[PDB]
């Protein structure tokens, strides 16, 4: 409800907005209107996967949010391409 | 038996006679000329372009027949 | 931008008538999902106008050749009413 | 392996989305606190005293239904209420996510022959209730006729060349009317000899000369080569 | 009345408690629905209208087509019908055929005049302000919704002053003069 | 290209804006020119509809939501 | 909630409008008081409206003027047609209609331009 | 207390995401079809048995000497009713039919529109060859894309769709 | 005086190469055809799953 939506405001919109997070994707096409009935929830990692996909102890940003600020190269991305834009769009 | 207010309206003119078809939901009131009848809550369902006029309205119910004179 | 005169726009009908924040990381996320979002909008717009110049070819590649097969058959039954 | 998705209900009642970057298939756990196989489980905490409760990945290169979900079936009959009689379950592979897509009330026969995956099956079975373990083959009904009680779906990953047979036998024996069936066909073990949706022509014509009209197929591809869903119900009365 | 099964509704088709052949697909009904007629029977004095012009119409025509009373009498109709605006062009004889309708003779009733030209909004709340009375046309003011206009009185169709709805608009656009007492 | 060449359908260039005339640069071509009479017909249409409505207000309309207007 | 009216008055394109309203007898074109408008000349043809009938009667009530449009004798036209009427307006509502129309016949057995402005014109010949 | 506007109330004369686009077949290339391959399914119907015997051409030898390989005539038991339906004037084509090299389906659906189930039990396996003789139902296969239908003619079968003929 | 040529169609079976190439990878959009299948560990599918559409060819 909007109790908890002020924590998860952003992150279904990036989720609708998906197309355009990574330049090497495409995710395939749907609207993705925000459902009314969801949930967050983190995985769990399997005790014999280790050294491969395991995020470690102080790299578990809490927030999807978060581990998206994490990389700078992602960011750096980010920052080219807006900066384009704007001087595009000015 | 129980008060139970079914159809109650007032049409503005006269009728002098009126029954009920097969149950309470269907009655047919004989107006001021066209015949007319009318649904369980008051509805009118049929203005009678025949029975031009109508004093004395039955129902023959084995027939299901309105016979008017 | 569109421009009014004063003494047509102060004279219309009624209906056809021209009717706090944190200062941080909360404010620079919200620039970062500003950033996502006209992103996402430049994109799919591009992605819709390449895809209505697309089927602007397809429209006229379509339309030429139906025209040229609807003549030909248009002389089909022509020779076929000739033939009686 | 330690990121956040967001989940969602599907089309089919009991099996879930979970959408993050990249969007995972999973299921609502029935034993919470362990993982049976070697997938990933999404926990979430429910918000009264705050409740976690987990859900398995499903993993569609590794169980057949799993690919035909996300591949698109139409309609399943593995619905939250059903019972489900499996034909060749071989291990916790996928008779866990059926399990739990059927949840806490209905019941799984799964059925199996060999020895020690149903000896692993069993000891899976002891972690959730609603499942039934059977070590008979599955030509025989009869032999087993004592234990499983009309059931209204049947699933059939049994890779034998007499699926036909099987799957005919066991529907007429167990599955209730206007029941489902769903098979998953493999043509390199029915014959290598003839070519893929030939020998998908021929079992499709085998079910509904076994009276069990089929109302669709899908072939899976991207996940499993030379495979096919086949959804029909069990007729019985009035084929046309 | 129960939505009968199969072999009943086999064995009788031609039931039809709500709609009866008579009824002539109850456009009496549709189109009092649609102009918010008061009173029964309007739909039927005005019917008998339509049918008397065709009548006329039709005799008219069967009266040869030279002499004065004929030329005279279904140009002075079509003037008439003109005037009383049931018409919008003095068309040919052809139109008081395919153009008189029950529908055009309510069209010029007033309050879907008055929903014409925008005084009302709606012909419901029309009605609400004529019965309230306090539309005009010319000097004397309209009570009864049954009074159709003619061609000449769509210009003087006005609220009466002291209309508190005319006062309330004058004062929306604070062109409220009050020497005038509204 | 039918019975031509490549160097019969090669190009044209378009000469650009004078250096004397520089100060207001950017001279505009016939594309231009069209681009911008089309928008101001536009503009001049939407004028006009308003200029009809407005000397046709008739000056009883009446709503209800002369009330929350002013 | 207080009792007020507003009138209007009209010379070839000036335009006053007049709020009059219970009040204690201050008389003001624009914010400014009655006495200082200009041109000064034309400061009685102002006047007559509250001098023609005394200004007892504008001892209860206060009236604000504004002014558009027009030069200098059409707006003082203009002025001294909207305190008329909006006097004869409020004494219309709020006070003795017996009082409404002597001064309605005060005003127009002085001029009746002081109450109704003459619009319609000119003639073809 | 009394409304205003009040009509005698009659009867109110009016008042009273599953998308599924059927994928493209495994079997299917561009219009290939690399999945049929001798020996072939080929089904049958009724005008195709009725020509046949007119132009005298056997259908099990026919076949093989269209196509050089082993075919397996199939016949709809919907097809089948129109042969039957064809009445006493085409015997020969029903005992023709009733033969232990043509192997007969199982139809399921209501009448007996053979087209239509030709054309419904083709386009969901695209494995079949289609023999006929019908101009329309030959419109709607090769409409359909890539399967390979044969017909009779002159004395011989020919073979339209089906690129290793040779 | 010719027009622009092709390296790609000086070699006549280059050409069907690198146009085999080409319907190779057309057909990854009109069908989904197999590729090798579970390539590294099972991270997701990588490019969506959307409910509201089925694939499934049905039986009349
Ligand atoms: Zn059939």
């Amino acid at each position: 409800d909007d109790n908890m939506r002020r924590e998860v405001q952003r992150d279904l919109l990036l989720i609708k907005h998906r197309a355009a997070l990574d330049p090497k994707r495409h995710y395939k096409k749907q609207r993705w209107e925000v459902p009314e009935r969801f949930a967050i929830g983190t995985i769990i990692e399997d005790k014999s996967e280790f050294y491969s996909s395991r995020m470690n102890r102080k790299e578990r940003k809490s927030t999807i949010l978060e581990t998206l600020m994490g990389d700078e190269a992602s960011n750096k991305y980010f920052k080219r391409k807006y900066n384009e834009i704007q001087e595009k769009s000015t | 038996r129980k008060g139970q207010l079914r159809a109650e309206l007032f049409l503005n003119e006269t009728c002098h006679s009126a029954t009920y078809l097969q149950n309470e939901q269907y009655f047919a009131v004989a107006q001021k000329k066209y015949t007319f009848i009318y649904d369980h809550e008051g509805t009118e369902l049929h203005r009678l372009k025949q029975h031009i006029e109508a004093r004395h309205l039955d129902f023959l119910p084995y027939h299901y027949l309105l016979v008017t004179a | 931008g569109l421009k009014v005169p004063k003494a047509v726009q102060k004279e219309l009908p009624f209906k056809s008538q021209i009717h706090v924040v944190l200062g941080g990381d909360e404010k620079k996320a919200r620039s970062f999902i500003q950033k996502v979002l006209t992103i996402s909008k430049a994109k799919d717009s591009k992605r819709k106008e390449q895809k209505a110049s697309q089927r602007k070819e397809r429209l006229k590649k379509l339309a030429k050749m139906e025209e040229e097969k609807s003549q030909r058959d248009k002389e089909k039954k022509k020779e076929y009413f000739a033939q009686n | 392996g330690g990121a956040k998705v967001v989940i969602e209900p599907h089309r089919h009642a009991g099996v879930y989305i979970a959408r993050g970057k990249e969007d995972l298939l999973v299921t609502k756990n029935m034993a919470p606190g362990e993982s049976v196989y070697g997938e990933k489980r999404i926990s979430v905490e429910e918000p009264v005293p705050p409740t976690k409760v987990e859900y398995r990945v499903w993993n569609p290169f590794r169980s057949k239904l799993a690919a035909g979900i996300m591949g698109g079936l139409d309609e399943l009959f593995i619905a939250p209420g059903k019972k489900v009689l499996y034909l060749g379950a071989a291990s916790g592979t996928s008779v866990s996510h059926v399990s739990d897509v059927v949840g806490p009330e209905g019941v799984v026969y799964a059925v199996e022959f060999s020895h020690r995956p149903g000896r692993e099956l069993i000891s899976m079975a002891k972690k959730r209730p609603n499942i039934i373990p059977i070590i008979e083959d599955a030509r025989h009904p009869q032999k087993y006729r004592m234990l499983i009680g009309m059931v209204d779906c049947v699933f059939a990953d049994v890779a034998q060349p007499d699926q036909a047979r099987i799957i005919a036998l066991n529907s007429h024996m167990f599955l209730k009317d206007q029941g489902g069936v769903v098979i998953s066909i493999k043509a390199n073990c029915i014959d290598s000899t003839v070519d893929a949706e030939t020998v998908f022509a021929r079992e499709v014509q085998k079910l509904r000369e076994e009276r069990i009209k089929p109302l669709e197929q899908l072939t899976l591809e991207p996940y499993e080569r030379d495979h096919c869903i086949v959804v029909g119900r069990y007729m019985r009365s009035g084929l046309k | 009345v129960r939505k009968l099964k199969h072999h009943e509704q086999k064995l009788l088709k031609k039931v039809d408690f709500l709609e009866w052949k008579q009824d002539q697909g109850h456009r009496d009904t549709q189109v009092m629905r649609t102009y918010h007629i008061q009173n029964r029977e309007d739909y039927h004095k005005y019917n008998r209208i339509c049918g008397d012009i065709r009548r006329l119409a039709n005799k008219l025509s069967l009266l040869p087509p030279t002499d004065p009373f004929r030329r005279k009498h279904e140009q002075l109709l079509l003037d008439k019908l003109y005037a009383m605006g049931v018409l919008t062009t003095k068309s040919k004889i052809s139109d008081l055929e395919n153009k008189v309708t029950v529908s055009a003779i309510c069209r010029r009733r007033l309050p879907v005049i008055m929903h014409r030209l925008k005084m009302a909004e709606t012909i419901q709340d029309a009605v609400k302000f004529i019965e309230q009375g306090h539309v005009r046309v010319g000097p004397n003011l309209i009570n009864d919704p049954a009074y159709l206009v003619t061609r000449n009185m769509e210009d003087y169709v006005t609220w009466v002053d002291n209309s508190k709805i005319k006062k309330t608009l004058l004062r929306y656009r604070n062109q409220i003069d009050d020497f005038d007492f509204s | 290209a039918k019975l031509v060449h490549d160097v019969q359908k090669k190009q044209h260039r378009e000469r650009s804006q004078l250096t004397s005339r520089s100060r207001y640069g950017f001279l505009e071509k016939h594309k231009d020119y069209v681009k911008r009479a089309q928008d101001f017909h536009r503009k001049q249409s939407t004028l006009k509809v308003l200029r009809e409505k407005a000397k046709e207000r008739n000056p009883d309309e009446y709503y209800h939501a002369m009330h929350s207007r002013k | 909630a207080v009792p007020s009216v507003q009138t209007f008055g009209k010379k070839k394109s000036a335009t006053a409008v007049a709020h009059v309203k219970a009040g204690k007898g201050l008389i003001k074109v624009n914010g400014s008081p009655i006495t200082l408008v200009e041109p000064e000349i034309l400061r009685f043809k102002v006047y007559e409206p509250l001098l023609l009938v005394g200004l007892d009667k504008f001892s209860n009530i206060d009236i604000r003027v504004r002014v558009t449009g027009g030069g200098h004798v059409s707006q003082v036209y203009a002025i001294r047609q909207a305190i008329a009427k909006g006097l004869v307006a409020y004494h219309q509502k709020y006070v003795d209609e017996q009082s409404k129309n002597e001064l309605k016949k005060a005003f127009t057995s002085y001029d009746r331009t002081l109450l109704i402005a003459d619009s319609r014109r000119p003639e073809p010949k | 207390t009394r409304k205003f506007g009040l009509v005698k109330r009659t009867l109110n004369t009016k008042k009273d995401l599953t998308r599924n686009i059927p994928q493209v077949s495994s079997a299917l290339f561009f219009q290939y079809n690399q999945a049929i391959k001798p020996p072939y399914q080929v089904l049958i119907d009724t005008n195709f048995i009725n020509f046949s015997i007119q132009k005298k051409v056997d259908i099990v030898r026919g076949m093989m000497d269209c196509l050089l390989a082993k075919c397996n005539p199939l016949i709809t038991d919907c097809v089948m009713a129109e042969l039957e339906k064809l009445g006493p004037k085409y015997r020969i084509a029903l005992k023709l039919a009733r033969d232990p090299r043509i192997k007969r389906l199982s139809c399921s659906h209501k009448g007996t529109y053979a087209d239509d189930c030709l054309v419904h039990r083709v386009l969901q396996h695209k494995c079949y060859i289609v023999a006929t003789n019908d101009a329309g139902l030959k419109q709607r296969i090769r409409k359909i894309p890539g399967i390979p239908l044969m017909s009779v003619g002159g004395h011989a079968y020919v073979i339209e769709k089906l690129p290793d003929v040779f | 005086l010719t027009p622009k040529r092709n390296k790609d169609n000086r070699n006549s079976r280059v050409k069907k190469r690198k146009k085999y190439q080409k319907a190779q990878k057309k057909l990854k959009s009109v069908r989904a055809v197999y590729s090798g299948g579970q390539s590294g560990v099972y991270e997701g599918e990588k490019t969506g799953i959307k409910k509201g559409l089925t694939r499934s060819v049905k039986f009349k």
